[PDB]
RNA sequence: AGCGCCGGCCAACUCCGUGCCAGCAGCCGCGGUAAUACGGAGGGCGCGAGCGUUACCCGGAUUCACUGGGCGUAAAGGGCGUGUAGGCGGCCUGGGGCGUCCCAUGUGAAAGACCACGGCUCAACCGUGGGGGAGCGUGGGAUACGCUCAGGCUAGACGG
RNA sequence: CUGGUCCACCCGUGACGCUGAGGCGCGAAAGCGUGGGGAGCAAACCGGAUUAGAUACCCGGGUAGUCCACGCCCUAAACGAUGCGCGCUAGGUCUCUGGGUCUCCUGGGGGCCGAAGCUAACGCGUUAAGCGCGCCGCCUGGGGAGUACGGCCGCAAGGC
């Protein structure tokens, strides 16, 4: 499922900003630059895919997280697919840690998707009603992938483990295991299945989340063909 | 440099504390006599002689647990624990009636005797003393 | 010498019966069973968490109260144990059992130690043959512990004797009434005893 | 369920204008008098909830003790800041022999029999991290070898 | 049958009297009119022909730290060099065997202590047997390490 | 005239090394002796203000001294409050000074930020306060006291 020519979408990145414990996974350094070696990033995707395929099988869910703006949209479609949850926007404290608390918040997320759907009075005060609504867009606006994870995940995807560290320290305090696509900005020993690839190509983030998606769908009931890319 | 053995034990220290897969250190008779105890008792996976710039040196490879859960994924060590007993500014001698049983049998104390570098367990074997060279778990 | 005074606050002090009169500990005129509270002024007020010293002094201090020992004895036999090879806490039991006294009482020539004691001390019970007076005997395997020839003939001791006649005696001694005469097997393994002790918080009591 | 004691129960408090505010901060140790005890600290606005929360987290943080005969396997030496924790096997007559912290835990963790010390700071809650990392770090004969 | 104690450490709580007084006190501390902390009392806890105080020794005190501590700010780096004695010292090979280690053997009195048993009705006390030891002398051995002597080396050091 | 130090070459020596109780030298300022010198500054000191007062701060004056030679003194927040030497344990960035195949790399030094780890915390972190060996110095509750006595040094002040 794996595809060999990710030369031509990503190969790394970053100049000396890096983490010296991503050495292993490390070619050469260019144009004033890390430079990823492939056949690595190869062994990894192969066993990476392996963890997750594994998942899809038994039906487990997967918590899919990227705020980058490079990530940003392309989790909300590659995680849609797959109808599993996501944050795609502010990574809020305690998602995971303090889970049944923040979802307390979606119930609230729900009631309101109740409330609007007519009537249950609109001789509620005409404040009132403009005042509902905006926090019915405000919690859309961060909770909307959110809503799907009903537990704890069995395990996680990130987009950038050190831009959301604070995402895998909370997996990791769960014992909830982590994958991420990751370049050299970034600590190996900190992901349990890892992408060593560019981070911040759209090109690349598109490339290793898609077939993602595909091998969830897969391996879970169905096959599908090309799925929504930003040119 | 004042103590070559103490040297050794601290290079290993210091590289399997940051989970090196190897190590090098100045080359000795003596100190490979040490670490073909090290090793048999599976606590390096093994060292052999190399080279650096022309000069001799054993390369000492290092050996940890699994991976692990939680928030530090840092397997645990293999050596855990090595220190010098013995040293030139206070020699340690034991008898082999007071040869130390280190940590409850699960450790050994390598000692230097006239029948070769021994662990607690090897010495009482043969029935010989010596230097207390060092304590490892 | 031993306590000597009212044996009943003992009992309502450590919560718990000790079998201390013999006869009257059995009835409903016992006074744990009237007020299973402690004695004085404030027994009825709600008592406040012992402490951990509290509580092991409690346990040891109920351990002794049962066999009418004064501290010092009950110290010596201690230590004895921790010396003596084995666990400490079973091997002091045992030698707390040896006592001429409490053996007596235990193969039922009295009702309480405290008047098998009055029958050693009045020479009444015997070992192996000689006379023995002695409260404290450390009494071995093999003995003959037997009323005295001169005190068969006596209404207190008959009345006991009597009691015995089928009431079944600890795994480690033996006894023949109408003969008057019982026998020390062995030293009591835990189990053949089941007094309300946790004897571990003696131990722990003197090792502060 | 699990057995209960608390070690130790403080009141803190912080200032304010117009006065001190209190606090309570409640240690416990939680376990099964074989091979699994916990350790918690917690504290609320009153002694009660902060027991119950100490209690809490306490399962919510445990370590599998390898007993044997109730005796831990070997020596261990332990120090959490400038508290220091001494662990030593002992045989079965011997009890266990330690300061109501250390002891609490260990009897609750079903030791039966160990020669102990404490030293350096005697401070209670120090003293507990101490003694809990250090049965955290016990091995057996098969770990090791399965680790060697 | 007595003696100490009953604020916390520390096991044992109420009434009266007193009112920063009289007094207690090992440390922290009690007493200024509702004192479990003074004095008496009832009651309770602890030991018992004993209980308590004073003195002194070790302990707790890893608080002189060999076992087993420390020195930026807590007590603690010499104002800085140079250097005597001393302490300590890289790689390789041999000789010696001083340290070191092992075996043998002598010594290591008796009593005491430790394990067994036994005699005084128990015990205390006392007897018989057993187990050893460090440490020193002697004899024989080992030679890894430290030493010493001897011969090599160049990674320390010094020089061009 | 003269010391230290770094680099490159890898040419010479063949462990010639580290530390160092004592000893010896050097040691800011103030101060001291003998002799110079004396513009500015300025203890003491005079006077004006300020102020309740103002033996101060602020203003006007002002002698030692501050400067030179030679000889003394030997202190200090003489501080990085961090003894010296060696070995080992991620990196990022700024900088001084070398040598390179001069993008960049490699030494020696000075800062910052940080991995592991340390640490009571604060913070330290290849310039360790990390992990280790060698040697030295020092601490062991506050005060009394860096005082007394003694000794040694000093012209004295005073120092140890
Ligand atoms: S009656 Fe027997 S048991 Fe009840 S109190 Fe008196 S002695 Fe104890
Ligand atoms: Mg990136
Ligand atoms: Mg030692
Ligand atoms: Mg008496
Ligand atoms: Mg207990
Ligand atoms: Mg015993
Ligand atoms: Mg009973
Ligand atoms: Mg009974
Ligand atoms: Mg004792
Ligand atoms: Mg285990
Ligand atoms: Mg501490
Ligand atoms: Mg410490
Ligand atoms: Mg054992
Ligand atoms: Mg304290
Ligand atoms: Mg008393
Ligand atoms: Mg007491
Ligand atoms: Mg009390
Ligand atoms: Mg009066
Ligand atoms: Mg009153
Ligand atoms: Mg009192
Ligand atoms: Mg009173
Ligand atoms: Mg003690
Ligand atoms: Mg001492
Ligand atoms: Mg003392
Ligand atoms: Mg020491
Ligand atoms: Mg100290
Ligand atoms: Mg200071
Ligand atoms: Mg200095
Ligand atoms: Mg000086
Ligand atoms: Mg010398
Ligand atoms: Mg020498
Ligand atoms: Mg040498
Ligand atoms: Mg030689
Ligand atoms: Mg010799
Ligand atoms: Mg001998
Ligand atoms: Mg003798
Ligand atoms: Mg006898
Ligand atoms: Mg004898
Ligand atoms: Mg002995
Ligand atoms: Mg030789
Ligand atoms: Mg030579
Ligand atoms: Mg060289
Ligand atoms: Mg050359
Ligand atoms: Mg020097
Ligand atoms: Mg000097
Ligand atoms: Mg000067
Ligand atoms: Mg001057
Ligand atoms: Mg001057
Ligand atoms: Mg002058
Ligand atoms: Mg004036
Ligand atoms: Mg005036
Ligand atoms: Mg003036
Ligand atoms: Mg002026
Ligand atoms: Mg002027
Ligand atoms: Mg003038
Ligand atoms: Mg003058
Ligand atoms: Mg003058
Ligand atoms: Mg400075
Ligand atoms: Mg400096
Ligand atoms: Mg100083
Ligand atoms: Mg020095
Ligand atoms: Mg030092
Ligand atoms: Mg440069
Ligand atoms: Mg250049
Ligand atoms: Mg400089
Ligand atoms: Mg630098
Ligand atoms: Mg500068
Ligand atoms: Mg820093
Ligand atoms: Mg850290
Ligand atoms: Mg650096
Ligand atoms: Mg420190
Ligand atoms: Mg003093
Ligand atoms: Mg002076
Ligand atoms: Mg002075
Ligand atoms: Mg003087
Ligand atoms: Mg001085």
């Amino acid at each position: 499922v794996k595809e060999l020519l990710e030369a031509g979408v990503h190969f790394g990145h970053e100049r000396k900003r890096w983490n010296p414990k991503f050495a292993r996974y490390i070619y050469a350094e260019r144009n004033g630059i890390h430079i990823i070696d492939l056949q690595k990033t190869m062994e990894e995707l192969e066993r990476t895919f392996r963890f997750i395929e594994d998942l899809a099988m038994r039906g487990g869910t997967i918590l899919f997280v990227g705020t980058k703006k490079q990530a940003q949209d392309i989790v909300r479609m590659e995680a849609e697919r797959a109808g599993m949850p996501y944050v795609n926007q502010r990574w809020l404290g305690g998602m995971l840690t303090n889970f049944k608390t923040i979802s307390q918040r979606v119930h609230r997320l729900e009631e309101l998707e109740a409330l609007f759907a007519s009537p249950e009075i609109e001789e509620r005060p005409k404040k009132e009603q403009v005042r509902l609504k905006h926090e019915l867009e405000r919690l859309q606006k961060y909770l909307s992938g959110f809503r799907l994870l009903k537990r704890l995940p069995d395990a996680i995807f990130v987009v950038d483990p050190t831009k959301e560290a604070i995402a895998v320290r909370e997996a990791r305090k769960l014992f909830i295991p982590v994958i991420a696509l990751a370049d050299t900005d970034s600590d190996p020993d900190l992901v349990d299945y890892i992408i060593p690839g560019n981070d911040d190509a759209i090109r690349s983030i598109q490339l290793i989340l898609s077939r993602a998606v595909d091998l969830i769908i897969q391996a879970r009931g169905g096959v599908v063909e090309p799925s929504p890319s930003y040119a | 440099l004042t103590d070559p053995i103490a040297d050794m034990l601290t290079r290993i220290r210091n590289a399997t504390r940051v989970y090196k897969e190897s190590t090098d250190v100045p080359a000795s008779r003596f100190k490979e006599e040490i670490l073909r105890i090290l090793a048999r008792e599976g606590f390096i996976k093994g060292y052999e002689r190399v080279d650096v710039d022309g000069k001799p040196y054993l390369r000492v490879y290092l050996k940890y647990g699994p991976r692990r859960q939680g928030p530090d994924p840092r397997p645990e060590q293999v050596i855990h624990h090595i220190r010098r007993i013995s040293k030139p500014g206070r020699r340690v001698y034991v008898g082999v009636k007071e040869i130390p049983r280190v940590r409850r049998g699960l450790g050994i104390a390598i000692l230097s005797t006239s029948k070769g570098v021994l662990t607690d367990r090897e010495a009482r074997k043969l029935g010989v003393g010596g230097e207390l060279i060092c304590e490892v778990w | 010498g031993r306590y000597i005074g009212p044996v009943c606050r003992l009992c309502r002090r450590e919560g718990v019966k000790l079998y201390l009169k013999g006869e009257r500990c059995y009835s409903p005129k016992c006074a744990m069973e009237r007020r299973p509270y402690p004695p004085g002024q404030h027994g009825q007020k709600r008592a406040r968490r012992p402490s951990d010293y509290a509580v092991r002094l409690r346990e040891k201090q109920k351990l002794r109260r049962i066999y009418g020992i004064s501290e010092r004895q009950f110290r010596n036999l201690f230590e004895e144990a921790s010396k003596k090879k084995g666990v400490t806490g079973s091997v002091f039991l045992g030698l707390l059992e040896s006592r001429l006294d409490n053996v007596v009482y235990r193969l039922g020539f009295a009702v309480s130690r405290r008047q098998a004691r009055q029958l050693v001390r009045h020479g009444h019970i015997t070992v192996n043959g000689r006379r023995v007076d002695l409260p404290s005997y450390r009494v071995r395997p093999g003995d003959e512990i037997a009323v005295a020839e001169k005190s068969r003939n006596l209404e207190l001791i008959r009345q006991n004797l009597e009691a015995m006649k089928g009431r079944k005696v600890g795994p480690w001694l033996s006894l023949d009434v109408e003969g008057m005469k019982g026998k020390f097997l062995r030293l009591p393994d835990r189990e053949d005893l089941a007094l309300p002790v946790n004897e571990q918080l003696v131990i722990e009591f003197y090792s502060r | 369920d699990f057995e209960e004691k608390m070690i130790l129960i403080r009141r803190t408090a912080r200032m304010q204008a117009g006065g001190r505010r209190f606090r309570f901060g409640a240690l416990v140790v939680v376990g099964d008098r074989q091979g699994r005890v916990g350790l918690g600290f917690g504290k609320a606005p009153e002694v009660p909830l902060a027991v119950q929360k100490a209690g809490y987290y306490a399962r919510r943080n445990m370590v599998e003790v390898p007993l044997q005969n109730g005796t831990i396997p070997h020596e261990i030496e332990v120090e959490f800041g400038a508290s220091k924790i001494v662990l030593k096997p002992a045989a079965p007559g011997t009890g266990v022999i330690a300061g109501a912290v250390p002891r609490a835990i260990l009897e609750l963790a079903g030791v039966t029999d160990i020669l102990t010390k404490e030293l350096g700071s005697r401070n209670p809650i120090n003293i507990a991290y101490a003694t809990m990392e250090a049965l955290r770090q016990l091995r057996t004969k098969a770990d090791v070898e399965r680790l060697r």
